[PDB]
């Protein structure tokens, strides 16, 4: 089931709740370099999937690494770092507090698209004189 | 302590000039160059991790200005042009000043003419190809003189003496660093020593910024004793000179001011003690030279 | 600026007397000093 | 004499002056020479690439 | 019949794209060169 | 033009053989080493007997020639640029 | 080609920029050849660049 609208900060928009991305490895190696078998890329997908579902239930209102921790776990201090991690990227946590504004408007607005010069790719104004028609054309 | 800016700062160092071609504008070159030197300005503490390669790097950015052309190898720069020149100086003083046990220690090892880093350090000095820290005086002495002591007052002086004293400083700091096979010497017509000048117009002014004077014009004393002393006992224990030496010592209308001036100086300021002192033990040495030349 | 005095960096060379009105040109400053010492 | 001696030299300097303002002026004709010179044996190479 | 709104939207994502490859070439602001000399702070620091 | 089939409007001109004579004029080489020339009348013939492409064997030439005089002018020009 | 290779910009029309227009049929070998021919004419009315 479905019943909230859930926005992320763009720039994140790397992460996916099914795959893994080398930017976090490079910012939570210790579970990969296969040394402590009791950690693994699957465990940390777990936690990682776990959590962010957890806070996409009802994001309006906070969650707390100490939630997590009590629970599920397998450690407290990769718990807390990742957690702290996700939090930093904004993939939980992010929408705890809502903000608004009445938003008067101005000469420019998004419904707004004439004819004008043009930056884009190419475009002809002048088409052709007269003499052009004398062409044995296809 | 932001060990990634530094990283970021060396590594930059060894492409900019170690640049196998892939910079476009050479305005772009001059940009780095030039914006790093300011940046380095702005520090005042200490660098120099994996130092031997890094302060070589630094010392060839700060030498990168000034006209070149054994004697001088720099044309003193005639001060209407440039300001970074100055930042060269500047750093080449602030982070130098830490005489803890490295920086100037790896330009002591400089002096000289993982593991494979040492290849590269001698690689270079030979790839500069003796001695090479003479450009490095030579360089030091610009900006300074020709100028102010050439100008029709001592006034428009006072701003870039702000910027003066720094740069004796730095140079008398690595004189204490030169106490083995060498030749040098750079009083050979190539600056005399209107440093000497300089003083009197200094003097002239006191007793006619501020808070750098009278330590500018003391250690720019202390410069002139020292490096004679140093020049002459060098020379001496190499012995590859003869005796000539002192006489071509005692050949410099820039040098040893007169008695006449010590009199009336004794007299007039009585503000300068330190200064009297420094002058006195200055035409003591005169006079010994004088007096053991024969 | 540097630009003002001079440009001569690398213009091929072509009958390097470049090198021959340089050095004339530093002695220039030669003579510049010494006036001035003197 | 040491007057005298500024005063000569004052004398011949803005003979100097006018030198150097024709030094600058036959170094920028050169400058654009050159740049001539550069385009036109560039063109010599092989025109079509050059064209 | 469609070309045209292919076109359109290509521009559209075209321009976008290309808009990443400007980074202030076009123009060349001063950086804060300020010290024009070093003030008496740096002189009296080095000494201190 | 035949790299461009859009070529310019005209019922009754002369462009493209124009400048190509212009620039043969201008290269003075009353004796240019090229693609082949006239000592006598079967020169002719056999370039006749050679000239049997539409017109890309006319065009190599054409460029050619240009390229002729181009080069020729360009020492010239060159030679008393160096001078200057 | 010129066009073929330009929009919303041209070179001007006053000139002989047609050339243009003719950029190209043999281009790498053409323009070997011709500078065989303008070397070898060179080497021919010659017979150091100064006097």
């Amino acid at each position: 089931p479905q019943a909230h609208e859930i926005v992320i900060p763009s720039y994140s928009k790397w992460f996916n709740l099914e795959k893994i991305h080398s930017i976090e490895v490079q910012s939570l190696p210790e579970f990969f370099t296969n040394r402590i078998p009791s950690k693994t890329p699957e465990v940390y997908m777990r936690y990682r999937n776990f959590m962010v579902n957890s806070y996409r239930l009802n994001p309006n209102e906070y969650f707390s690494v100490t939630t997590a921790r009590r629970n599920v776990s397998g450690d407290a201090a990769a718990l807390f770092r990742l957690h702290k991690f996700l939090t930093k990227w904004g993939l939980i946590n992010y929408q705890v507090d809502s903000k608004l504004l009445p938003k008067n408007i101005e000469p420019p607005l998004t419904s707004q698209y004439s004819t004008r010069h043009d930056a884009p790719r190419g475009l002809f104004p002048f088409e052709s004189y007269k003499p052009s028609v004398q062409l044995p054309d296809m | 302590r932001n060990f990634y800016l530094k990283r970021f700062i060396s590594d930059l160092l060894w492409l900019v000039l170690i640049h196998p071609e892939n910079f476009t504008c050479n305005r772009k070159i001059l940009n780095f160059k030039k914006d790093l030197v300011i940046v380095l300005s702005n520090i005042s503490h200490l660098l120099e991790i994996a130092s031997s390669i890094d302060c070589l790097l630094i010392l060839i950015l700060v030498i990168s200005f000034g006209q070149p052309k054994e004697s001088l190898t720099f044309n003193e720069f005639q001060l209407q042009w440039g300001k970074y020149q100055t930042f060269g100086v500047d750093i080449l003083a602030k982070l130098f000043s830490l005489e803890k046990p490295n920086l100037n220690y790896f330009k002591s090892i400089l002096l000289n003419k993982n593991h494979k880093d040492k290849k590269l350090l001698r690689r270079l000095l030979n790839l500069y190809n003796h001695n090479l820290l003479n450009d490095v005086v030579s360089f030091l002495f610009s900006a300074i003189p020709l100028q102010q002591v050439l100008s029709q007052s001592a006034d428009p002086s006072l701003l870039i003496d702000q910027f003066s004293p720094v740069i004796s400083q730095s140079l008398t700091s690595i004189l204490v660093i030169v106490q083995l096979p060498f030749v040098w010497l750079s009083s050979e017509e190539n600056i005399g020593s209107g440093l000497l000048k300089l003083s009197e117009i200094i003097l002239n002014i006191n007793n006619s910024y501020s808070k750098v004077l009278l330590p500018s014009i003391n250690i720019s004393c202390v410069q002139l004793i020292k490096c004679l002393v140093e020049k002459s006992i060098c020379f001496e224990n190499c012995l590859n000179n003869d005796p000539e030496i002192l006489k071509k010592i005692a050949s410099i209308p820039n040098l040893f001011p007169t008695d006449l001036e010590i009199f009336q100086l004794f007299t007039n300021p009585s503000v300068d003690i330190q200064i009297i002192n420094q002058y006195q033990l200055l035409y003591n040495l005169k006079n010994d030279i004088l007096t053991n030349l024969e | 600026a540097e630009l003002i005095p001079e440009l001569y960096s690398f213009q091929q060379l072509v009958d390097s007397e470049k090198r021959l009105d340089h050095f004339i040109h530093l002695r220039n400053l030669h003579m510049k000093r010494m006036v001035a010492q003197w | 004499e040491l007057n005298e001696n500024a005063r000569e030299l004052e004398q011949i300097k803005p003979k100097i002056a006018l030198q150097d303002k024709e030094i600058t002026s036959v170094l920028s004709n050169l400058h654009e020479s050159n740049k001539r010179y550069r385009f036109f044996k560039k063109i010599s190479e092989d025109p079509v690439k050059a064209l | 019949q469609l070309l045209p709104l292919q076109k359109a939207v290509r521009g559209h994502v075209l321009q976008f794209e290309w808009h990443q490859n400007s980074l202030l070439t076009n123009t060349h602001p001063n950086f804060l060169s300020k010290i024009r000399n070093i003030n008496v702070q740096d002189a009296l620091l080095t000494n201190q | 033009h035949l790299p461009f089939s859009k070529s310019e409007n005209p019922v009754l001109s002369t462009i493209a053989f124009l400048v190509g004579l212009v620039n043969p004029k201008t290269v003075q080489s009353m004796t240019q080493r090229a693609i082949q020339s006239a000592e006598s009348i079967k020169s002719q013939k056999e370039e006749i007997s050679d000239q049997k492409p539409i017109e890309h064997i006319k065009e190599g030439s054409e460029i050619a020639i240009s390229s002729l005089g181009y080069r020729s002018h360009i020492f010239a020009t060159n030679e008393e640029r160096q001078m200057n």
